[PDB]
């Protein structure tokens, strides 16, 4: 596979803040670790010493959907260095420590866990990274961190609820800025596990449509995952930014 | 401790029923370190834990890996009767029955974690 | 920035006046060209983009400076048909889109409450000062300068009204606190002067509200005592001292603080025989308090601290004098 | 209609008085979204009336406990004393514009002639609080002391961990660490121990040969001196350094009176001396970590430390990560953290994960299940030998 | 009219300070 | 005199440099839980745990004395931080350990600080003309990286400049490319304030220099009542000759320009 202590170079992706590290017989996703030294869940990560400091962390497709989407081969993630994603369904802070490194240390991360013990999994890991704060509160319920959440630009959401829609509609009404980018990763057997999951993906792009979303891009990604779809789309306008 | 826990109208029968069926048809895993294996290796569709078991951190310790995971899960109240109808002749502590892409048990499967969802 | 079309309003509003005066002897063409520049300048300066309270209060001064040279002049002169009204409305202008623009300096909310009660604008100056303690209510400064003029005006209950929202919100310091209980005995001051009240019964209310505080300290209540010694003239000033002593004894019993109280709780109202008896009663106080079980160094630090303020009076005999240097001495 | 309205965030809570109210019939319009985008047109909307930070973060964090709640707190209630004008709803009413419904109905309780208008259910209102969040940093600038982000993300931080009671018993940390400390300056010992015993070999040579145990090495190179002046039992030292009168001090002596080695200076005696100082004094901290590590270990996972003893047992919680992460492993990754010792490294990875998730998910945990499961591994070491 | 600050009644009387001046001043 | 103390004291000295800052980064990672805007006012380690030791915990913020270790317009930032901080309580029975790691690894820097003290004075008893030419550090790597004195003095000028570069020296010879220009010599002090060619310019004239004092240094006899301002005679005349030849390089005028005037003639 790819053993510890192959040498791989590390070029930038299409993204901002994402990059591809390639050699031998793998190529494989990385970002670049926030805090240095030290891993998150005990991923495997890639280590530089430029002419240290600098460390490379994997980011495994498999665990994480973000990652399996890109991958895929979405047009665009809307996380650039520098701006604020409030993350939903944060379950103790695997892909969130990877959104935050992306988003950098001018970022911020604003993490939403409901359970309490992936809420003790996710204070742990935003202790790590001063950037992803950590918000222990139901997402169904969007008043109760209205002082934490200013105005994002992306919304990540990976809740698996079968009032996703609702749910993503309230807190972007709420927390999302004219013009905002989000991310939805819904699954076809959570949703509606009877009907097929291509009707499952286009009523549930009509419920975003209907909570005032522009839907811009679609993929199922498939390779890694059964009957997941991402929706990328753009709240209150059609272009992303302005 | 075991917040999702499952009530008395006919819903533990359920669960052990679908139990039975899953392990004639092959499709189950038995005992804590084979549901973490199966939720860490994604193939788990729903996941039965038992309640009455000796210290209860065990079956505390899979519902993390299924709330990161986003796998249903939901505890019945005796170890005893998990294990007769997984039919192991040992009781059995947790199960975790998985995907298949074609079958007729996953009905029962889409009905349960529809209603173990409705009760989390 | 359209800040000369923005500023183009105020200079042709600045023009009448400036015409009024050169059809009248007062300021020659030059002179006049000279404001005209002057003014120009501060309007494009006020009105641009980055500016700071700074800027607005030079140009507050310079229009109030212009006021009172043609004061001086017009009575130089002698001419009554100038009046100052004109220069008051746009300094009034200037001041209003000032706190517009930047709400957050005190600095300039004081300016702005020094001009309109410099210039008689005793209802303009509340309405400045209730959007003041507005914008600023944790301003203990604010809140005591609102209280106080409005007990110098005599509207006790205004007073009371600020003073009481005051106390409401500033409640990490005990500065406004102190501040109100000084007011308040002001008050009964002036309602003995004049000869319930016969009681005195709102510092001692003050005191039992203020002992659940988050500033409710031993050297806060020393800070009230300290307030409270001042003006000994009255009726009910025993009952009010008695009182402070003795929720410090029973509550904070050995503290450098309640030891200072015990030894400076007899000389209430002195200045007279009845000065040294009283005086010679604290001195058993304190030579009781200095052997007693307390921390020596404190106690000694603010019985110098409290003989210094003792020194710092004439008439008195020498031999009270060289004593009170020989037990300050060996502290 | 509105007329005030309440703006609640981190470093405190204002409200603006709104002049030149919203349209709205045409909130869905594109020229009043681009309003409700551009600061030059939205702060025509709004001016700011007043503003009441906290004094601390623990009256910030009363402040969440009480808002995310739904119950208005006691400073709350007195700037809208303050800032509202007092009425009654008989004859002239106001309209306050808050974000939550409860905090609506219980303003609107507590004075009867405020209506209060929520933004869970009033469009012009939500959109109006929404252009407010949108400008939040620009509205406050001039009286907001340094930033907004530093305040979100501590109180975030305390809010959360108020609500999740995280630091009474989140406490790895210190044993992790504590675990990186004593390998490495055990390391460190042993290498500063090689340096001081050839450096000063070099010197008298008779000491390597008859003395072993470097940390004493260390000691008697510090109280030695100079290879001239032994005496065997002088002062304080040697009786419980080891055996004194017949063993050891006359060996040391005779090796010193048939010695060879060179002669050593002032100076670099001074050094070695200094050096030796140095080996002792990590090797009084390694023994005070390891007390207190063993203390630590029993007041975290006991049943861990009773059944693998602690140096293991938190090299093995230092090498997962946390405890969180170790009892999330199954047994099997546990064993990646003839036949019968593999089969009792199978037996003993299962009960070292019950041990973990039992001594993790108590809340202060316990003594006697780990004492059970050394018991159970007792007696399958006595269950192993009859075959 | 929000120009000022008015004097407290029973009604607008918040913490246990304006309750107890104000009861004062009303045996007054 | 011996220089065994001379290799050994410098190797001692670079492996307690990397202990101490690793220990160091450690003390400030073990309280950045309890404290940690700390690490981002204070970078410098030393002080960061002077600070550990004489701030107790964060309640302890206004009653603490810090001046002494550092002055204020740096130290009141950290009482602010520390009444505005987010870090979690832990107890006194952890700031022990805290604490008393704070005792190591200051008791670390003192022992360093005095072993350079030493390396100076063993310096300047065995080398006088080179601790005089370059410094007793500097000196003490070269010794350590030849093994010896008379190790060192069997060395031409061309290999006391590249000392230390031997791995870019020998791949830049096997490869044809370009050498480096100096090794060990660029961290004296008299290499350090020339800039551009005369950088390497004084580092050839500096490392000939030093072989002729290494040289003088390690075979000249002395009649043992010679003073150290006469033993160390070549360093101090090399020293200010290579002063002087350093600010000629330094004070070399540029070149000559046609001045033009606003037509351009």
């Amino acid at each position: 596979g790819a053993k510890a202590g192959k040498k791989v170079i590390v070029e930038p992706h299409r993204h901002k803040g994402v990059f591809v590290a390639r050699g031998g017989k793998e190529d494989l996703l990385c970002t670049a670790n926030l805090v240095p030294g030290e891993s998150v869940y005990g991923e495997k990560r890639i280590s530089v010493e430029t002419p240290t400091k600098t460390e490379y962390r994997i980011w495994n497709p498999f665990r994480s959907k973000l990652a399996a989407g890109i991958l895929g081969g979405l047009e665009t993630i809307y996380m650039k260095p520098g701006s604020k994603v409030l993350y939903l369904g944060a379950a103790s802070g695997t892909s969130v420590s990877h959104v935050a490194d992306i988003v950098g240390p001018t970022g911020a991360v604003y993490a939403v866990e409901f359970s309490h013990r992936s809420g003790r999994d996710l204070i742990n890991m935003a202790t790590r990274r001063t950037n992803v704060i950590p918000i222990v509160e139901d997402a169904r319920k969007p008043m109760a961190y209205r002082m934490l959440v200013p105005m994002v630009d992306v919304i990540f959401a990976d809740v698996a609820q079968p009032d996703q829609a609702r749910i993503v509609g309230i807190n972007a009404r709420l927390f999302l800025k004219q013009g905002g980018g989000l991310l939805i990763s819904i699954k076809a057997s959570c949703i509606d596990s009877t009907a097929p999951p291509e009707q499952v993906f286009a009523s549930e792009v009509q419920k975003l449509r209907e909570d005032k979303f522009f839907p811009k891009e679609q993929l199922t990604l498939e390779p890694y995952e059964r009957d997941h779809a991402m929706v990328s789309c753009v709240y209150l306008q059609k272009e992303f930014e302005g | 401790a075991a917040w999702p826990k499952a009530e008395d109208p006919a819903l533990v029968q359920e669960l052990l029923d679908c139990v039975q069926q899953a392990s004639h048809y092959r499709q189950l895993k038995k005992g804590a370190n084979e549901t973490t294996k199966s939720v860490n290796r994604g193939t788990s569709e729903l996941v039965i834990l038992a309640a009455d078991t000796q210290p209860l951190s065990i079956v505390l310790h899979i519902p993390l890996i299924c709330e990161e995971k986003n796998v249903p899960y939901v505890y019945v109240p005796s170890k005893v009767a998990l294990g007769r109808a997984c039919g192991v002749s040992r009781a059995v502590i947790a199960v975790s029955l998985t995907s298949n892409e074609a079958s007729d048990l996953n009905s029962k499967i889409r009905a349960l974690r529809d209603k173990v969802e409705r009760l989390a | 920035a359209w800040v000369a079309d923005k500023a183009r309003f105020y200079l042709e509003r600045a023009a009448p006046e400036l015409r009024e005066w050169e059809e009248k002897e007062i300021f020659t063409k030059d002179e006049i060209r000279n404001l005209v520049a002057k003014r120009s300048d501060f309007e494009h300066l006020v009105l641009a983009p980055g500016t700071k309270p700074t800027d607005f209060l030079n140009y507050v001064n310079w229009e109030r400076s212009l006021d009172r040279l043609r004061a001086k002049r017009c009575a130089r002169l002698n001419i009554r048909s100038v009046t100052s009204h004109a220069s008051q409305a746009r300094t009034f202008g200037i001041f209003e889109r000032a706190v517009l623009k930047h709400p957050g300096s005190i600095e300039l909310w004081l300016a702005y409450l020094e001009f309109a009660a410099q210039v008689k604008a005793t209802k303009r100056w509340r309405r400045i000062m209730t959007r003041a303690l507005r914008l600023h209510p944790m301003n203990a400064s604010l809140w005591t300068l609102a209280g106080r003029r409005a007990a110098q005006n005599g509207d006790m209950q205004r007073a009371r009204a600020h003073f009481l929202r005051g106390c409401r919100f500033c409640t990490r310091e005990p500065t406004l606190w102190l501040e109100y209980a000084r007011c308040e005995m002001d008050w009964l001051a002036r309602m003995e002067a004049k000869k319930p009240a016969l009681s005195g019964a709102i510092p001692i209310a003050v005191f039992d509200v203020a002992r659940k505080q988050p500033f409710w300290g031993p050297a806060a209540a020393e800070k009230f005592f300290d307030v409270f010694a001042k003006f000994g003239h009255l009726s009910c000033h025993e009952r009010i001292i008695s009182h402070v002593v003795t929720t410090m004894q029973e509550l904070f019993p050995n503290h450098p603080c309640t030891w200072s109280v015990h030894i400076r709780q007899p000389l209430v109202g002195v200045d007279t025989p009845a000065f040294p008896k009283a005086l010679r009663e604290s001195l058993a106080r304190l030579k009781a308090a200095l052997q007693s079980t307390t921390d020596r160094k404190a106690l000694a630090t603010k019985m110098v601290a409290w003989m210094d303020g003792i020194l710092a009076i004439e008439k008195l005999d020498a031999a009270i004098r060289t004593v009170l240097e020989h037990t300050k001495r060996s502290l | 209609v509105v007329n005030f309205l309440l703006f609640e965030s981190a470093v405190g809570f204002s409200l603006f008085e709104v002049v030149h109210q919203a349209d709205t019939v045409g909130l869905e319009l594109p020229e009043v979204k681009d309003a409700m985008k551009t600061l030059d047109k939205f702060g025509k909307m709004v001016k700011l009336r007043s503003f009441n930070p906290w004094t601390s973060a623990a009256q910030g964090l009363e402040a969440i406990n009480l808002i995310s709640e739904g119950i208005m707190p006691e400073y709350l209630k007195s700037a809208l004393e303050m800032n509202l004008p007092q009425t009654s709803g008989k004859k002239s009413k106001v309209v306050l514009g808050v974000a939550d419904k409860k905090l609506a109905g219980e303003i609107t309780a507590a004075f009867p002639g405020v209506q209060c208008e929520a933004a869970d259910t009033s469009e012009v209102v939500a959109a109006l609080l929404r252009g407010i969040r949108t400008h939040a940093n620009k509205l406050h600038k001039s009286l907001q002391e340094g930033d907004i982000g530093r305040a979100q993300l501590g109180l975030g931080h305390a809010y959360s961990r108020a609500k999740v009671k995280f630091s009474v018993h989140k406490n790895d940390n210190h044993i992790i660490q504590g675990i990186a400390t004593l390998d490495a300056l055990d390391k460190s010992i042993n290498q500063g121990a090689m340096r001081v015993r050839e450096w000063y070999g070099w010197h008298f040579p008779e000491l390597i040969r008859i003395v072993s145990d470097n940390i004493t090495y260390a000691k008697v190179v510090l109280a030695i001196g100079n290879k001239s002046s032994l005496t065997d039992e002088s002062v304080d030292d040697l009786a419980n350094v080891l055996n004194q009168d017949q063993d050891k001090a006359l060996a040391i002596i005779q090796a010193a009176k048939v010695s060879m080695g060179q002669d050593i200076s002032e100076v670099d005696l001074q050094m070695v001396r200094d050096l030796a100082s140095n080996v002792t004094s990590m090797a009084d901290y390694r023994r005070i970590l390891a007390e207190s590590l063993d203390k630590k270990m029993s007041e975290v996972a006991p049943n861990l430390q009773v059944i693998l003893g602690t140096p293991v047992a938190a090299r093995l919680i230092a090498h997962a990560g946390s405890l969180t992460n170790l009892a999330k492993y199954p047994a099997s990754t546990l064993q990646i953290l003839p036949k019968v010792k593999g089969r009792i490294s199978r037996y003993l990875a299962n009960k070292c994960s019950i041990a973990s998730r039992i001594d993790n998910f108590s809340e202060k945990p316990t003594r006697h299940f780990g004492e059970v499961l050394r018991q159970q591994l007792e007696q399958r070491l006595e269950w192993y030998a009859k075959g | 009219d929000a120009s000022e600050l008015q004097p407290i009644t029973q009604k607008t009387s918040g913490t246990e300070l304006e309750q107890t001046i104000l009861a004062i001043m009303e045996e007054s | 005199k011996v220089d065994v103390m001379i290799v050994h004291a410098v190797a001692l000295l670079d492996e307690l440099d990397k202990e101490l800052n690793v220990m160091a980064m450690r003390v400030k990672e073990w309280y950045g839980w309890h404290f940690p805007e700390l690490g981002k006012i204070l970078p410098d380690n030393l002080s960061y745990a002077r600070v550990v030791l004489a701030l107790g915990l964060r309640t302890n913020a206004p009653n603490a004395d810090l001046s002494e270790i550092l002055p204020p317009e740096i130290e009141a930032a950290v009482k602010a931080a520390a009444d505005i901080s987010m870090g979690t309580e832990i107890s006194t029975e952890d700031y022990e350990n805290i604490k008393l790691l704070a005792v190591q690894v200051v008791e670390r820097s003192e022992y360093r600080r005095q072993l350079a003290e030493y390396l100076q004075n063993r310096m300047k008893a065995i080398s006088p003309n080179m601790t005089e030419l370059i410094g007793a550090l500097v000196g003490a790597r070269l010794i350590a990286h030849s093994g010896s004195l008379v190790n060192l003095a069997k060395n031409p000028g061309s290999t006391i400049q590249i000392l230390g570069a031997e791995k870019a020296l020998f791949r830049a010879l096997k490869t044809k490319h370009a050498t480096p220009k100096y090794g060990i010599i660029y961290h004296a002090s008299l290499v350090g304030q020339a800039s551009g060619p005369n950088k390497g310019k004084i580092a050839r004239q500096l490392a000939a220099k030093i072989a002729l004092s290494v040289r003088t240094d390690a075979f000249e006899d002395f009649p043992e009542n010679a003073d150290d301002e006469t033993r160390a005679a070549v360093g101090i005349q090399a020293r200010a000759k290579l002063e002087n030849n350093l600010r000629l390089l330094e004070g070399k005028p540029l070149n000559k320009g046609v001045a033009l005037g606003p037509n351009g003639i």
